[PDB]
């Protein structure tokens, strides 16, 4: 896989691919590989699918809990939190997940990593997965906090692309979502196999590729 | 986190920690905090096995702050830093040890003295003028041997700190990216902003 | 002395009656149910002046299409609700669904007996849960400390419960309005309540299947208190 | 998690028109030393049921003790103990599938391939089997160990699907069984001459048969071979 | 079934008072006086044994003043089997501290645990109190020289001078009489055993009929020094101070 | 050493369509190179118009099965007789894979039928409890040959419009369970030639708002 | 273990170990909380029947539990060490779990669980303690002030008594607070606080302890001398 | 009088006072009806409300697809009892493959009840239940009694005025037995009992309860319009 997710002047981005391998065999061209807590909470996923899966539900029905004890929503931080101290019980069991755990809330727009060790990490961009590497290269040259809503969703599209093109074990479609003060907000499912063309016109990259 | 130096100067204890978080072949953080406020006048910086090293600090930091809330007090930095190894030496023999190397730097109210404790995940605990944990102590301990003074100012300590990150920089293979640095004295703990 | 779970000649047991006994001292709560949602309303009865009322929690919240109130020992329902809340929500996670009204009040319903020589001694609090469901509706339950639980049309519990079930007897029809219902409320909740009822000593909520479970805010009851007075006067 | 010690080698068994067959040889091999040569591996359970065990000797007495066990328990507080609530093949199975799994899932199984042969209340032929995993299948003919391999072969040339059970006749099928024991004897290291034979049939009950041996094999061929290739004495 | 044989010793009386622990302090009320009496320069600790006999071998015995560390002493009022329990308990907390934080324990730590198991035993367990009363005389760096009292609800509270045992209340009241708080040890020795030799039942004040004790910064330079006084010695003291 | 697990083979085939959705999977139970049976039925009636196969490991995937149409059961005398959705059994039973996830059942597991709009639905999981909802999905030993051809012949990829050349793609229109069920059988007839472990029999079971019907056909026993 | 019902129904569906515990704290000393417009003070009195009492170490009646938020109590001291030290660890706890400071309000619903349980579990006895719980909730400058008692409810309030004595103060806070315009600054707050003790503690000397609680950890308590001064303008001003 | 107060004591007469206030819960609760011939069994309970706001408390609980029961007197104890019940039926499917047998369900509550009669601490069951079903031996009808005693029988009922309904199939038993093939017509014999156990009330849509079990039918409980046919 390859996800990542940046926070910026107008929220936080949110793009993955839909890829799910099986050694070398694509056994999945359309896994969702984002998970909706809450409408101003997402959770990214990497490594096993069903940890990833089973565990960030787990935080959705935590995170549902203490909405209805305080009438109030959680934060980002006490929510990745919550998902760390999980994956610290069953430390050392070989738990495979990495996620990030994006949204807003009254500090503004919060992003934190967690994975499987029980690392917790705030910050303002991050991506995991296989193909990190490669998104992280589109990322960080062209990242800004003064981005528009139009071109960071471009941006977060552009670096999964990048990563699913190079990345054997990245592809299939891209997910994009963008967070909000009013919530998150879903910005479709982009076929990569048709997105690579697209861009590779339009931005006139990709040019060692014939098409 | 890999890398964690302290020195105990004249009137303060000056703690630099690594800034870099590495996840497989890739830095995900280059600006990480590791250290832990444990009570007004007691740092605590930490490395070593991933996750380990803050759930441990954490753990020891409600410990202390409960004590405090408890009793009214601020607990001797001597008597924070056997707490903490008495912790880890629990902790060696259990089913699944905490992997955590600690430098302990506080200020005595009651002494007036500056104290630096180097305690490794065994529960091996010292009291040293300037520790090290890992391999950072092969690269710094000589420039630390030949420099030293135990009536050293605070922007003399400062001064063979820069010392010893610039070799550290110079001789190890390993990217940490930079360092923080905090100063623990009669005022507190405060952070060195521009290093 | 004598068993915690002892039977009397009559075939009840002692303290399941007792506990009764400790809810018909409760502040009262009536909850009507229609075919455009179910109203719950409560009477605060604070203990002095002093005491900030809207602190006063008798109407909570289990899921967002269930809604309860509480009347009695009001400290033994906290228990109760946690409980409700945490069925409510691991239903959802292993069925990724809502509960059924029915389902979550027999879930806590089957806590009440578990006491012996679990828990020392009985519930000495009665709840009214609310909710709707796609299969059964708009429904209005009264949850017990004998684990018993009977559906109701309108229901009152607490110190005006036998006066205010006699005027609901008469009041509810099968076509009542939300509206009318949130006044019929009040109508009782004003008749039976000691202190003269406005928007601080007394309380409103309901549940519709659009917006969920909502508590009225002060100022939304003080006018339909405003529209009552006039509609009485009216006649 | 053990290691088999004594063992009991290929149980086969087929059904035909009106019943079931299953066949067990009386051998305890120790290794390659054949040990014990008096074991009875076929063991009725009523008049209804039949329990092929091969595997581990030790844990078929076990096994052995709980079907007796079983019988017990069932006729308890039953006055329908001899008559509609007789114990069916498909309860017994299901019981011992129920415990080899149980069994594998506390990584302490019974080292056994068992086959459960009987017939039903209402005159339906009943074989399934069951193994140390807990594994479990149905066929015309089922066989364990060496069975599976030279055994089935030979069976599923007279009752090769479903349809050839009405066709097959008891004669035809004791035949065909009594033919692949002679074919394991021949060619199974593990295997002796002497065999149990059991019949359940729906109109003649259960028939069981003790002390059989192969019979009319075929050995004088064997004086014609010389040496392994080139010698001609 | 056992229900029926129950005393119930946790319960509350419709007053709201603990009926076991007011019997405990009843019986309390009986036992020998112990006084506390604390000085700018050290802590004195005296008691009465109770009706002893001439062939008591008193010089190997110990039943109103035990040490819980080299810091901290305690005297005893009540039920001794019972004392011995808890000061038992006591030494274990306070080398379980030294053990962890490589300090002293603090005297009010100290205290407050064992105020909190006598506590335990007034709300759980179903168990009877323990019949006895301590005055705890310790020092430590924060609060320099303590005294405190606790009793079987296990409720604790600090002094300056204090008695616990039988005849408290002519006892406290001769006590806030004389007490100064520029008071000095030497003094404190004379009050202690002028306060004692009027509210004893005896007859007379006798050197074989007490236990005394002293906590001072007597030591040699700055460190702390208990003196628990032998049979002797506390006959020099009674002819030193005039009584005898 | 004892394993606790084995490869009994077998393959499955879930495909959903309009108003109707299909289960289907080959009768052979296999371990190495013999043969066990040439119909054990892999493919059940779970009830509440719901069809399951759990694939891989017989002992395992009986024995979840058999806790599903258990847990359809309670779910029934605990909630006033309700009608168990293909989205809350799903869910369900990625809880009951997890519940071992240390110890994990050894199979490949699809379900399918209807959900609460009417149309098909199947969903697919993996051994740990990892559940998505699909349109067309194989599973087990010859997945891999099946899927890349459900992949072109159901939803019509790298399939363009003539004279266009790459510029339109071929429009997904729907399929009819007549249209699907040429699929399926082509599907394990091409896998049966190619696998070993892929033969005997194919058992399908086809969901519709009227029930769960059964079709039987005939494969090559070599 | 001990499994014993302490805590059951009487026929007139009353608790009786529940009413008896507040009976025992009806005995306890009288403590007050008012809460002025940036300000909570909590008043405590300290019966003068013990005297040579040293009132550097003797156990203070108002307790913090965490550094933004205090709790004061009547009824068994034994009782409240139980509930304090609790209260404590949870708010470490949550900090540890939430990474946020309690907040007063659930602080106080923590507090008040404990009490109920110990009112329907085997083998126990209700805690004979009601506590005023007084902060300020982390980054707010709202006053908060809640009680609880031996049943387990609580309440917010703009200022309340417990204690003995508590329903002649109580009488006194209820025609003196306006909620209208509640006590402007610290003076006015302490000032209300200490005459509300005055109705009830006989001597103004080392009778009457106070402690200031203000937004943002700001947690003081007053001296003997400060005190004094408030007790001295309160009775120059009533002669008249 | 003296030996009332806990299960654990005899009466010098030989008596368990705490079984028999048990027992009188029962007689408190509403009627309900069983009764069977040789092809079906059939319940019929009379449902009670607390006021006209208020539903109909259910008296049948469904315990497997063979089998279930009626209830009269203590509802929570009826859904423990019938709980235990779904699980030993369940039981029985999942390790023997195998339809527990109705006798051997009755052999099972017994027991079960017995254990609270005779431990110190716990209560005995407040509740009567009439178990139903269709198992390899034909159709059954038993009667549970919390102090342990379960019966077979033809036809009876239990609850307030029970007598009534219990002389009416005592007089029908040559009957009622004989209706074999014919669901409806042992429904109405059944309908028929119960009402002679009605006094001032009579059976209203929401008032009846009925439920039947059988040869070729699955254990399924009729409530509302679907009895309105009976009435
Ligand atoms: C990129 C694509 C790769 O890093 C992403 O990270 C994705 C993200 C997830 C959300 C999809 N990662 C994966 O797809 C993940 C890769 C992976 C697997 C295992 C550990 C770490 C990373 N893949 C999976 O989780 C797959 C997804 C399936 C297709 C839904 N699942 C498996 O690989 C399972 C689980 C592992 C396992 C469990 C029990 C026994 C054996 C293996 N494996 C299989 O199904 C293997 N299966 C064995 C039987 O024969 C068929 C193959
Ligand atoms: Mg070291």
């Amino acid at each position: 896989t390859t996800t990542l997710a940046f926070k910026f002047q107008h929220g936080v981005i949110v793009a993955v691919d839909s890829r799910a391998t099986a050694g070398s065999y694509i056994s999945s061209l359309r896994m969702n590989k984002v998970i909706e807590i809450n409408p101003y909470l997402l959770g990214t996923m990497s490594g096993c699918a069903a940890d990833c899966q089973y565990w960030e539900r787990l935080l959705a029905k935590e995170c549902r809990l203490y909405y209805l004890r305080n009438g109030e929503r959680i934060s980002v931080s006490a929510a990745s939190k919550l998902l760390s101290n999980m994956m610290l019980q069953y430390r050392g069991m070989g738990l495979s997940m990495g996620s990030m755990i994006c949204g807003w809330d009254k500090k503004g727009p919060g992003l934190y990593y967690v994975d499987d060790n029980g690392t917790r990490l705030s910050g303002q961009m991050f991506s995991t997965g296989s193909g990190n590497t490669y998104a992280y290269g589109v990322l960080d040259s062209n990242y800004k906090w003064d981005l528009s809503v139009e071109d960071a969703l471009y941006l977060g599209k552009r670096s999964i692309l990048a990563a699913a093109h190079r990345d054997a074990y990245s592809g299939g479609s891209v997910n994009l979502y963008h967070v909000t003060e009013d919530g998150w907000i879903y910005h479709g499912n982009h076929d990569v196999g048709e997105l690579f063309w697209k861009v590779k016109e339009e931005e006139g990259s990709f040019n060692n590729v014939i098409g | 986190m890999d890398i964690i130096l302290g020195i105990r100067v004249q009137d303060s204890v000056i703690l630099a920690s690594s800034k870099a978080v590495t996840r497989g072949i890739s830095v995900l953080k280059d600006s990480d905090d590791k250290t832990r406020q444990l009570s007004p006048h007691t740092l605590m910086s930490f490395a070593g096995e991933a996750g380990d090293t803050v759930q441990f600090a954490e753990y020891i930091q409600a410990n202390i702050q409960l004590y405090s809330i408890r009793e009214d007090y601020e607990l001797s930095p001597q008597a924070v830093s056997s707490f903490v190894r008495q912790e880890l030496a629990k902790s060696i023999r259990s089913r699944r040890p905490y992997q955590v190397n600690v430098l302990i730097g506080g200020y005595d109210k009651k002494k007036n003295k500056p104290e630096l404790y180097q305690i490794d995940y065994l529960g091996t605990k010292v009291e040293l003028p300037y520790g090290a944990h890992g391999y950072s102590g092969f690269y710094t301990f000589s420039l630390l041997d030949h420099h030293y003074r135990p009536d050293m100012t605070t922007e003399e300590g400062l001064d063979l700190l820069k010392l010893c990150v610039q070799e550290l920089e110079k001789r190890m293979p390993m990217d940490f990216k930079g360092v923080i640095v905090k100063i623990v004295d009669k005022d507190g703990i405060r952070q060195v902003d521009d290093f | 002395d004598r068993g915690v779970s002892t039977f009397s000649p009559e075939g009840r047991l002692f303290q399941v009656e007792y506990s009764l006994e400790a809810i018909k001292l409760g502040s009262t709560a009536i909850g009507i149910a229609t075919k455009e949602g179910v109203v719950l309303g409560v009477e605060k009865r604070a203990t002095s002046p002093l005491l900030e009322s809207d602190s006063i929690e008798k109407i909570v919240e289990i899921d967002r299409h269930i809604g309860c109130a509480m009347s009695g020992l009001t400290a033994d329902a906290r228990s109760m609700i946690e409980h409700a809340r945490t069925a409510a929500v691991t239903h959802n996670l292993y069925y990724d669904e809502d509960i059924n009204v029915e389902s979550l009040t027999q879930s806590v319903c089957d806590l009440a007996l578990r006491f012996g020589e679990l828990m020392s001694r009985p519930f000495g609090v009665a709840l009214l849960i609310a909710g709707h469901d796609a299969d059964d509706g708009y429904q209005l339950f009264h949850a017990e400390p004998s684990g018993t639980f009977y559906r109701y049309n309108a229901k009152a519990i607490g110190s005006g419960s036998e006066g205010a079930q006699a005027e609901l007897l008469n009041e509810w029809h099968s076509s009542l309005t939300l509206k009318e219902a949130e006044l019929l409320v009040l109508k009782i909740l004003k008749q039976v309540m000691e202190e003269k009822l406005d928007e601080n000593n007394a309380q409103l909520s309901c549940i519709t299947k659009q917006d969920g479970f909502k508590i009225y805010d002060n100022e939304k009851t003080a006018e339909l208190i405003k529209e009552l007075k006039e509609k009485e006067a009216a006649e | 998690t053990q290691q088999p010690i004594v063992t009991g080698t290929s149980v086969i068994s087929m059904k035909y028109d009106n019943g079931v067959i299953i066949a067990a040889d009386n051998l305890g091999s120790y290794g390659s030393l054949l040990r014990f040569n008096g074991v009875e591996r076929l063991i009725p359970v009523g008049d209804n049921t039949v329990v092929g065990i091969s595997g581990d000797i030790s844990d078929m007495q076990h096994i052995e003790r709980l079907l007796k066990d079983l019988v017990t328990e069932n006729a308890y507080d039953n006055p329908l103990a001899d008559a509609e609530e007789a114990l069916e093949p498909s309860y017994i199975f299901e019981y011992l599938a129920t415990v080899m799994y149980q069994r594998r899932s506390k990584m302490n199984p019974l080292w056994n391939a068992i086959i459960v042969a009987g017939v039903q209340s209402n005159g339906d032929q009943f074989l399934r089997y069951v193994n140390l995993l807990g594994v479990t299948y149905s066929s015309p003919t089922l066989a364990t160990g060496f069975g599976a391999h030279m055994a089935n072969p030979l069976l599923r040339k007279v009752v090769d699907r479903e349809s050839d059970i009405p066709k097959t006749t008891v004669q035809v099928a004791e035949e065909a069984i009594v033919n692949a024991m002679r074919v394991l004897y021949y060619r199974d290291a593990r295997s002796s001459r002497n065999f149990s034979l059991a019949i359940i049939d729906k109109n003649t009950g259960l028939t069981f048969k003790k002390n059989l041996q192969v019979e009319n094999m075929k050995w004088d061929f064997a004086k014609d071979i010389k040496g392994y290739g080139t010698q001609k004495i | 079934g056992s229900r029926r044989y129950d005393s119930r010793t946790t319960i509350f009386s419709p007053e709201g008072r603990l009926y076991q622990v007011e019997y405990a302090l009843e019986s309390i009320s009986h036992a020998g006086t112990a006084i506390g009496i604390m000085a700018s320069d050290g802590i004195v600790l005296a008691a009465e044994r109770k009706v002893t006999s001439t062939l008591l071998e008193q010089d190997t015995s110990t039943e109103k003043l035990y040490k819980l560390n080299d810091k901290i002493a305690v005297a005893v009022a009540g039920l001794t089997a019972d004392a011995e329990i808890l000061i038992n308990t006591a030494r274990i907390h306070a080398q379980n501290y030294l053990k962890t934080y490589n300090e002293d324990i603090p005297v009010e730590i100290l205290v407050r645990r064992l105020s909190d198991i006598k506590q335990g035993y007034t709300q759980h367990g179903g168990l009877r109190p323990f019949g006895v009363s301590f005055i705890y005389a310790g020092y430590d760096d924060r609060y320099g020289y303590q005294l405190y009292t606790s009793n079987p609800s296990g409720n604790y509270t600090g002094w300056k001078a204090i008695s616990v045992g039988a005849n408290t209340s002519a006892a406290q009241t001769l006590l806030q009489m004389d007490y100064k708080d520029d008071m000095k040890v030497d003094d404190a020795i004379e009050l202690a055993l002028k306060t004692l030799s009027k509210t004893t039942d005896s007859s007379a004040l006798t050197y074989d009929r007490l236990e005394f004790a002293t906590i001072r910064k007597g030591a040699n330079d700055g460190e702390v020094y208990q003196k628990i006084f032998k049979p002797q010695e506390i006959k020099d003291i009674l002819v030193k101070t005039g009584i005898t | 050493q004892f394993n606790p697990y084995g490869d009994n083979g077998g393959t499955i085939l879930g495909i959903a369509g309009e108003d109707f959705a299909v289960l289907a999977g080959d009768t052979r139970n296999i371990t190495d190179y013999s043969i066990n049976s040439r119909y054990e039925p892999k493919v059940f009636d779970c009830g509440d118009n719901i069809v399951m196969s759990a694939n891989g490991f017989a002992a395992d995937g009986d024995a979840l099965v058999k806790r599903f149409k258990n847990s359809v059961k309670w779910y029934h005398f605990d909630h006033n007789d309700k009608k168990l959705s293909i989205n809350s059994a799903a869910r369900n039973i990625q809880h009951l894979l997890y519940s071992r996830r240390f110890f994990p059942y050894y199979v490949y597991n699809i379900i399918a039928g209807l959900d609460e709009d009417g149309k098909g639905a199947v969903y697919s999981f993996d051994p740990v409890g990892s559940y998505q909802r699909e349109q067309c999905r194989a599973g087990g030993a010859a997945a891999s040959l099946i899927m890349p051809f459900l992949d072109n012949q159901v939803n019509f990829k790298n399939q363009y419009e003539p004279g266009t050349n790459g510029k339109v793609k071929k429009p997904l229109k729907y399929l009819s369970v007549e249209e699907v069920i040429k699929l399926v059988r082509d599907s394990f007839t091409s896998a049966t030639e190619r696998h070993i472990q892929v033969g005997d029999g194919l058992e399908i079971l086809i969901v519709t708002k009227d029930g769960v019907r059964k079709e039987f056909y005939e494969l090559k026993r070599d | 273990g001990y499994d014993r019902a302490l805590s059951i129904f009487s026929p007139d569906g009353h608790i009786f170990q529940v009413e008896y515990a507040l009976e025992a704290v009806k005995r306890g000393t009288c403590a007050v909380g008012v809460k002025g417009k940036n300000c909570v003070v909590l008043g405590c009195e300290r019966r003068s029947t013990l005297k040579l009492q040293d009132t550097r170490i003797t156990p203070s009646k108002v307790s913090k539990i965490d550094s933004h938020v205090v709790l004061s109590f009547s009824g068994l001291n034994a009782d409240s060490r139980i509930l304090i030290e609790k209260a404590r660890v949870e708010a470490q706890s949550h900090r540890l779990t939430l990474e946020d400071p309690v907040t007063v309000e659930y602080l106080t619903r923590y507090v008040a669980g404990v009490q109920q349980r110990y009112t329907q579990s085997g083998g126990v006895r209700p805690f004979g303690v009601s506590t005023l719980i007084a902060g300020f909730d982390p980054r707010d400058d709202e006053p908060k002030l809640y009680q609880t008692e031996p049943s387990g409810i609580y309440s917010s309030w703009s200022a309340q008594t417990i204690g003995r004595n508590s329903k002649t103060v109580r009488e006194f806070l209820e025609k003196n607070y306006d909620r209208k315009e509640p006590p402007a600054t610290v003076e006015e707050c302490v000032k209300l606080t200490v005459r509300s003790l005055l109705e009830v503690v006989q001597t103004g000397a080392k009778n009457i302890e106070i402690t200031v609680v203000k937004p943002d950890s700001d947690i003081v308590a007053l001296s003997s001398e400060e005190i004094n001064q408030y007790v001295t303008q309160i009775e120059q001003e009533k002669q008249e | 009088n003296n030996y009332d107060g806990d299960t654990v004591t005899f009466s010098p007469t030989g008596r368990l006072f705490q079984v028999e206030y048990a027992l009188e819960a029962i007689k408190q609760g509403s009627v309900t009806v069983g009764l069977r011939s040789n092809t079906h069994a059939v319940l019929v309970a009379l449902k009670r409300n607390a006021d006209e706001l208020s539903s109909y408390q259910k008296k049948i609980i469904k315990c497997d697809e063979h089998m279930g029961l009626s209830l009269a007197g203590l509802a929570p104890d009826a859904r423990v009892l019938s709980n235990y019940l779904r699980q030993q039926c369940n039981y029985s499917s999942l390790v023997f493959n195998r339809k527990l047998a109705v006798e051997r369900a009755g052999h099972l509550l017994c027991d079960k009840a017995q254990k609270n009669t005779q431990s110190y601490g716990g209560r005995p069951y407040g509740v009567g239940l009439l178990i139903i079903g269709y198992d390899k031996s034909g159709a059954h009808l038993l009667e549970f009694q919390p102090s342990g005693n379960v019966t077979e029988l033809y036809g009876t009922a239990i609850g307030a005025r029970s007598q009534g309904a219990k002389t009416y199939l005592e007089r029908t038993l040559d009957t009622f037995i004989k209706i074999d093939g014919n669901p409806d017509e042992l429904i109405k014999a059944g309908v028929e009992a119960i009402s002679q156990s009605l006094r001032d009330e009579s059976l209203t849509v929401d008032n009846l309860s009925i439920a039947i079990v059988g040869k070729d039918t699955p254990f399924t409980i009729y409530d509302g319009e679907a009895v309105a046919k009976y009435i």
